[PDB]
DNA sequence: TGCCAGAGAATGTCGGGGAGCCGAGGAGAGATAGCT
RNA sequence: UCGUAACAGCCGAGGUUGUGAAUUGCUUUCAAAAAUUUUGAAAAGCAAUUCACAAUAAGGAUUAUUCCGUUGUGAAAACAUUCAAGGCGGGGCAACUCGCCUU
DNA sequence: AGCTATCTCTCCTCGGCTCCCCGACATTCTCTGGCATCCTTCC
């Protein structure tokens, strides 16, 4: 009973994002006096990204003066194809304001009805006679179009037109959440999307920034499937140390990272396994609340975790990891 | 605009050359002027009205390199072309 | 003493033991503990 | 309840174990994550590629480590100029010694763990020098 | 359109009095504001006190002054410890030259003014090192 | 505040810190009867210096700073003694509307004069004065 | 006592946490061509 | 009764972003004109149909008709791969490929 | 001609992806309130 209850699940991690490239190519090379072909390690550094950076689709950057621009937030386009998935709403997404007026000219011709309006007949209908839902003028004839879309993206890369091209991040590569501390005593919550993590550590640096533009000091990073620990309401602590005979409550108080999106971080309490009843939304009642995921802890005290939570590391045995006065001493005699 | 002597044979460095485009002055102009008269002319036997595209001229030149003279620069845009659609090469075990 | 119970229906598909990672360490346990003579014993060598 | 911060010497005494029991005063010091100001060490990392000689590679790892773990390091205060004038005007220390006076007592510290600083008398009404080794 | 460094070796020369075509050629550097590594006036500071034996109360007057209205003095960035690392793999420059390139890349200076390196050399594809004497 | 102004001076530092703590490096600070001037829209000014070809419009272009509240400062023409009508709350007109003096330009471009305004210090006769070559070489000729 | 500093009144913008839609792998349900 | 199932390799055709081009379009801006209204030229933003071309995970080697870049190990920012000869022979006009025998 | 086993034709809850208020917080300009009473020296 005391061994199960004092047990820490340990969790393999594996947070590869760059790391090094081997290449083993066959060429010519000249050995007492004779040319051979003969395979050679790659000389230089080169670096293997070990993870995907983005999403297949591709979008253009736009300009549309008609549309309000939120700061910090770009504007891009893309093409698609004509379908009767083309609403009156759908149309106002249309780069094109003469393909907007023409679209919808001919839609209200069909009783504002997308399913014949936007069939392929109806598109063959519209396309070889244009010139009535155009005042007249002539026009070239319609199949795809440029629908425009408000999100964060950022470009493909730097050399050549590789600027001029816009994605965004794969799904599951939201991989870090930074946690910073003021002097004041306020923490700051932040997600590093995955291409900054590339750049920083492409320069030799820390996957996550120490210090944000607050110039808040960096408590420390998060990644999906480590441990943090959650004090007590009346035990308000700095990092309270004295773990290596942490009891039931102690260890009952450890949380564990899945999901991180925006400034949010999903936890689950580390010795769960499989919920005794999977939430249902239509019901609203389930072991955990919506997405299996509380920001909170289960206890009835309900306090949010990123408020005072503490990283724990542990290794492959279970036990923790922390600073003592012989390692200091090991760190030390490594330089000497 | 093309390396010739450590990158063989890779375009310079932030370049974007097309072989049928020469840039004067910003100004982009046509290199093969008279195949693309004599396609205008073509087309106009044909009966299609006018103002036909400057970059048709590869099919022109690919016709009439069968049984004509063509330039040589036609000859390395029509090479470079082929080059790009080589086609499907079945292998064993399908009949199609 | 009061025992943990799922109704009828959330349970399918349920397992006592599924439910937390711990069970790993105490299957590991109870197999450790068993000697040859809880295994020999056991898969009836002597039956016969 | 009270701030501290360390002085390069205690570093110093941490790594160098000519005297062990000054090593293990220093272990013990560092074991409590003290601040340090930025000044402290790059005099630190001075000492270390002129006095022992060691290689660069070796002491920008043990800094970038010390960091990281061992101590926190105190961003580097605007003030620090002005003050370390002012400071000058009743105090007679080296003005390396005042400058990193100057910058501990600008981050709110309140102790300064060193040693050849004179231990035992407040700075300014607001830091005290404390000398661990005695 | 770009930002400009300089070294210790600049301020010297613009206070030595013994070569005063390179006096010029400082003082017209320092009339276009340039920026500086709080290590670089750390340096001169200690060379202050410690070459032209000028007294303590001056120099922190002197400093206070180039800082508040000749230059702007750059923030000391957090990741300089870690940089000058990756930088120290393939430059074989003294440790404190490299964090000294290393803090000032960090602040997006594009171009550095010295005399003690490669005039010409580009370190990481991001900084420029001249020599504006020569 | 004037509290924290006291309290830096008292330590021996400057009146205004250095660095807000958002992270910004301080610019310029600003007293009542300071002169500041504004660049036109079009220009752009970061290093331009040269203050002794004062012209019309570059003199035309100098504010005074009047008041200030939080983060509003409220600047007046240098040259503008006595508003021709001061405001009034019945008929609600006047030269420089409700606070007798524009947070922006009086003129019809009407530009926050704080985001592009470049702070200038002037003797007594009325002489602007700027960093030359001589100066930069007397601040430490003194030293030595 | 005129005027400075700040309260006071209209706006417009944005986090943020629930409402409501809604894309998607997967299970009844069957017409049907390969098989007998 | 287990095991085999995983790893690799030679190719194709699109799409997307972008550059240039032919032809039309929608909006905005000085009026050039008419007797407060329209006709408008020219530019800018946004496209449409078709053609040529560049890139196609950021990027780094190499001149072999070779590549590395979404796997694994773990700090050493380090790696994994290949392994001499001799004929016998099958295929292939060719490049080359595939098996057997012998240290 | 009759059986069936592999397809296809349509319903679902999950994991997302927008609305959707709703309250709080910048900007921009305008009212509003403020220590008062106190005698001699004292010419
Ligand atoms: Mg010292
Ligand atoms: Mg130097």
């Amino acid at each position: 009973k005391h061994n199960l209850e004092s047990i820490i699940v340990s969790f393999k991690q594996n947070l590869r994002v760059i790391n090094k490239a081997t290449n083993y190519y066959e060429k010519y090379v000249e050995k007492d006096g004779t040319k051979n072909k003969e395979r050679v390690e790659q000389a230089g550094t080169n670096w293997a990204i070990r993870k995907p950076m983005h999403k297949d689709t591709v979008s253009g950057k736009v300009d549309l003066p008609w549309v309000k621009v939120p700061k910090g937030k770009i504007l891009t386009a893309t093409r698609k194809s004509l379908d009767s998935s083309f609403d009156l709403k759908s149309i106002g997404s249309i780069t094109d304001t003469g393909i907007q007026k023409i679209l919808k000219n001919y839609l209200a011709f069909k009783d504002g009805n997308p399913e014949l309006a936007f069939s392929p007949e109806g598109i063959d209908d519209l396309n070889k006679n244009i010139e009535k839902y155009n005042d007249g003028k002539p026009h070239q004839p319609i199949n795809k179009v440029r629908v425009f879309e408000l999100g964060s993206k950022f470009q493909v890369g730097q050399t050549g037109n590789k600027k001029g091209k816009y994605v965004e991040a794969a799904k599951g590569t939201n991989l870090f959440f930074a946690v910073y501390e003021d002097e004041k005593g306020k923490r700051s919550y932040e997600t590093i999307p995955l291409n900054e993590v590339i750049e920083r550590q492409k320069q030799g640096l820390t996957s996550v920034p120490l210090e944000n533009e607050k110039g808040s000091r960096l408590l420390f990073d998060l990644s999906p499937n480590d441990l943090v620990y959650v004090p007590e309401i009346d035990e308000n602590i700095d990092s309270n140390f004295v773990f290596s005979n942490l009891n039931k409550e102690k260890i009952s108080r450890i949380y564990k990272v899945e999901k991180t999106s925006g400034t949010e971080c999903y936890f689950v309490r580390q010795d769960i396994a499989y919920l005794i009843k999977q939430y249902d939304a239509k019901t609203k009642i389930g072991e955990l609340e919506s997405q299996n995921k509380l920001q909170v802890t289960m206890t009835d005290d309900r306090i949010r975790i990123t408020d005072t939570c503490v990283k724990i590391n542990c290794d492959r045995l279970g036990n923790i990891n922390f600073i003592t006065k012989e390692k200091i001493k090991q760190i030390f005699n490594e330089f000497r | 605009q093309i390396d010739f002597e450590k990158r063989l044979g890779k375009f310079k460095v932030e370049t974007e050359p097309k072989l049928v485009w020469k840039n004067t002055d910003g100004q982009f102009s046509f290199l093969f002027q008279n195949s693309f008269n004599e396609m205008l002319e073509d087309f106009k036997a044909a009966g299609q009205e006018l103002k036909i595209p400057y970059d048709w001229t590869i099919y022109h030149l690919r016709k009439k390199a069968i049984s004509q003279k063509i330039e040589k620069e036609e000859l390395a845009w029509i090479l470079l072309n082929f080059n790009h659609k080589r086609g499907y090469y079945q292998l064993r075990g399908e009949d199609f | 003493k009061f025992l943990p119970t799922v109704p009828i229906e959330f349970s399918k598909g349920f397992s006592k033991k599924r439910i937390d990672h711990r069970h790993h360490a105490l299957d590991a346990l109870v197999i450790a503990c068993a000697t040859t003579d809880h295994v020999n014993l056991l898969n009836n060598q002597s039956a016969k | 309840l009270d701030k501290i911060a360390i002085d390069t010497n205690i570093l110093l005494y941490a790594y160098d174990n000519r005297d062990l029991d000054k090593q293990d005063r220093a272990v013990e010091i560092l074991l409590k994550k003290p601040f340090v100001t930025q000044l402290v060490v790059f005099e630190f990392i001075k000492v270390l590629e002129r006095r022992f000689k060691m290689d660069k590679k070796e002491i920008t790892k043990l800094t970038i480590k010390l960091l990281k773990e061992v101590i926190i390091p105190l961003s580097l205060h605007r003030d620090i100029y002005n003050y370390s004038q002012f400071l000058l005007q009743r105090y007679n220390f080296g003005l390396s010694d005042i400058l990193v006076l100057s910058d501990s007592i600008l981050n709110n510290c309140t102790i300064l763990l060193s040693e050849d600083m004179c231990n035992g008398m407040i700075v300014d009404k607001k830091l005290k020098i404390v000398n661990p080794f005695l």
